[PDB]
DNA sequence: CATCAAGCCTTCCTTCAGGTGTTGCTCCAGAAAGGGTGT
DNA sequence: ACACCCTTTCTGGAGCAA
């Protein structure tokens, strides 16, 4: 089952690259040393092969959320929005290493080498949700395919394939944005700002000084850490069209509804990360199911029978398959 | 030899996501319930062997039409 | 729950964007070299994806203010107007670092590298300000989502909803202002004017001379910048999200809501600049907003009501504490 | 006959490396000892000769799928889109031995080593699927060499030979990809959250503890329960880029040749190399030439009838009691 | 209804934040002996 | 009764580069 949604994120899509990258005051990535620097914390990038000029492919950066990132997204969003209220509306609960086993794939960092019997094997790929995100102690091949999150731009072209010229995007589609931390008690500015503290201007007097200790130490360092913290952070701009691939290589039909039903409760979950500042809001303008488009504004239109097949499979749901799918056989 | 030497890691798996789909719709007539990694067939082996490129040089006493055809075949 | 507070701001907005960026006399925004400069710190902008060409969408800048900014604007409304009354009306006296912890996310730069307790975590998300607002020393996660404030601008249409549309303005939305600073001995000008002047006359001629020296060859009082700011009266928009939020909650972000209209947005307080209106909120996408404030969403102020009566140092303090 | 496909994998390319890789929070490939380093996952790199930039040739290395994944990838594909449906249309059925001699090459159905007269290993190479890998029981050889996935690039070259200047890609091919586990049980953060789990707080503070004191435990032993948390990082093949494959054939039947262009038609469903959470390796066909006449358009492949009908007549008489008969007697 | 005026100077940024914690992999790549029991 | 299947059982070393 080829599913395809196009989504529009109408906040910045923030999912922090990890490494040490720094840029200067005036916005240049990784300065040389000697300049002033600051800390940047750059989104998530996937280097593809584009068609730069003419006939020349080239491999150039372009910034995505990664599959493992979405596919936590669609797992989490089935198991907030219909998994675990199917369970909750009936007698049945997970234990620790089950809802373990549900959220990450596996209960402990240690599987076991051992592998599970061919019954058990198919009917947790006959399984809802185990059969999407088919992990435990005894690693099973889940039949759900995420691929990343990328933007609808001329750099994915050749990931894109025909049919995507339209709202087309050039350009960088990437801002640093600046965040500042600044010193509450430098913020003080009275008596009645400093009534709700204990000992109130002796104890906002005692962290000056001692801010001031610091920074003579620092001073001497260079010619504990405080709360002045003023770093940057690249985002990938709002407003891009982004393509997401899921597949599901012979899925029963409940599967399918499921991802239908987490991509039906999308709506309010963010994509990525940064959330204080609500990065990664989104919202999906498209669905297509095997080449067919089967998204309104009310959601998922058409597709009957994989809503009725993930209901009745919701109604027989239980946390039988999820106890005895992360029960470890080495435990 | 034009490159030093690297090994090659080629692995034998017989697919047991697919054995256990064709178990259930008895495609594969299997009785066992369980595999066996180490021994049997769905033992996955793994086995490195040696990798170069090199120019192969032999010396021989033949009529050299013959050789070029088997060679060009 | 998805709060839009659509504002207006009465006075000129102008959140600060880092760099060193430049201006001429006229209307020129970092002009090539060889030519006359000054120093223009403008607004703070975001590129958006935008319909320019009817059927191409491109990246063009729109300014704004930092969901950054307007969530500490929020988290200090919230704590200047609804905590700490509520704190020292019942004799509730935090520490510093619990201080520290309540205007910025923590008391040290330095996290604490181990997770805290679950029940510690539920205790702390149930709570009103530190559910929305986590940090601490163990990385707790805010139930409040701030978007940036944007424009009601057709830069901004793929970034709204429906509706919209009519109120969308179009074209440029900033001005490069002047600002200047004299040294003020040169305006003087009267013997009668350095009586208050220590020294008085030789100390004007002192300063005078300092100045000279300091021309023909420290930094004087004589400067004249630009800043660029967004123009006033623009409609704005304000999203607030709330992932499964207690009604305490929102109680609090409505309250907070309510007394907004005396807070400053952004930056230039000597200026004024900062003022603005609520035109309307949204709860869910039913208007609540009126010439009084907030009406309706009567659930939400008992809430926080019987949230805020109770409300003790003490989960503040343990929020603060280091492991 | 050689049929040789030109791909471009449009997500991520995965084939996994040997050996403990490791990488520092920057791009910084197996650092010396003293500095904080994370497992990294390599894809299957080899060293080739290349002759560009000079008249001799070096050692570069060149990130390719190995020619074992595509043969079994190309296996899979014919088994599972042609033979498996073949099999099961007629109500034919496999023992475990012709199982794992079909799907494997694998010869414990058989491990005593059958005798094969060249009679019956002409036929079983006139076979249109046991021709094509052969081994087993029988330890046949097959009709089918499959290359190794090349991408077409400038470490290739001499490799790839002529005709491929244009489109030819340059410079690094991969990228390291960071993936992280998370322990769930710390994004808990609600009485709804925990509800669902049994024991509820209790268990979710019980888990906190537990993870706690093995915190503690592994700082005190650094100056044995892996937790949920987990950093890490492979390396893949950038996506979008050309690759060429290539199939060459010794001495075939039509039918064999009709096999091998029905699983590239029914290929693209199929990932190349793993990575399969991640959706890796999944790609398109942008061509086949079937000795140098380019045969694929947007519709699969057009042409070659001969080999279609004959591997049609094939798939209609095509049993089990030959891979039954080719696997134990 | 024609020119003559058809600017001049000088400002032309200042300090500071200029990251913190974690993660820092897991497992298995055997074949026979000795029991059952299912066709 | 002879075929496949499901279990145990069992001997040794140890350093490590890109």
């Amino acid at each position: 089952m080829q599913i395809e949604v196009t989504v529009r994120n109408i906040t910045p899509i923030f999912s922090a690259a990890p490494g040490s990258n720094y840029i200067t005051i005036d916005g240049t990535i990784n300065p040389p040393p000697g300049v002033s620097r600051f800390p940047l914390v750059r989104t998530r990038m996937m280097y593809v092969a584009a068609d730069v000029g003419d006939g020349v492919i080239k491999s150039v950066p372009l910034q995505i959320v990664p599959g493992n990132t979405m596919r936590s997204l669609l797992r989490r969003t089935m198991l907030k929005h219909v998994i675990e209220p199917a369970l909750v509306e009936k007698g049945n609960k997970l234990s620790i290493g089950a809802y373990a086993t549900a959220y990450s794939g596996n209960a402990t960092g240690n599987p076991d080498g051992v592998p599970s019997s061919f019954d058990e094997i198919a009917t947790m790929r006959a399984h809802p949700f185990i059969g999407l995100f088919g992990g435990g102690p005894r690693m099973l091949e889940g039949r759900l395919m995420v691929d990343s999150l990328y933007p609808i731009h001329t750099n994915a072209e050749r990931i894109l394939g025909a049919g995507y010229e339209n709202e087309m995007m050039s350009g960088p589609i990437t801002q640093v944005v600046w965040a500042r931390r600044m010193d509450p008690i430098l913020n003080l500015g009275s008596s009645e700002d400093v009534e709700v503290i204990n000992g109130g201007a002796v104890a906002a007097n005692g962290w000056i000084q001692d801010l001031l200790a610091n920074s003579k130490a620092a001073a001497s360092k260079k010619k504990g850490r405080g709360l002045k913290a003023f770093n940057a952070h690249e985002v990938v701009i709002p407003g891009l069209k982004w393509v997401w691939r899921i597949s599901l290589d012979r899925p029963t039909d409940a599967q399918v509804g499921l991802v239908l039903l987490a991509l039906n409760k999308m709506t309010n979950e963010r994509i990525a990360g940064g959330h204080s500042k609500d990065y990664g809001r989104f919202v999906i303008d498209g669905v297509s199911l095997n080449g067919e488009q089967v998204w309104s504004q009310s959601g998922i239109t058409g597709g009957e029978q994989y809503f009725d097949a993930v209901a009745e499979a919701i109604d027989g749901l239980s946390s039988k398959e999820f106890e005895q799918f992360a029960q470890s056989a080495k435990e | 030899r034009q490159l030093p030497n690297q090994m090659w890691m080629q692995t034998g798996r017989l697919s047991i996501v697919e054995a256990a789909r064709h178990r259930q719709s008895g495609y594969l007539q299997l009785r066992a319930g369980k595999p066996n990694p180490a021994g049997g067939p769905f033992k996955t082996s793994i086995y490195h062997r040696p990798i170069v490129q090199a120019e192969l040089t032999a010396f021989c006493v033949g009529d050299q039409q013959g050789i070029e055809a088997l060679l060009s075949e």
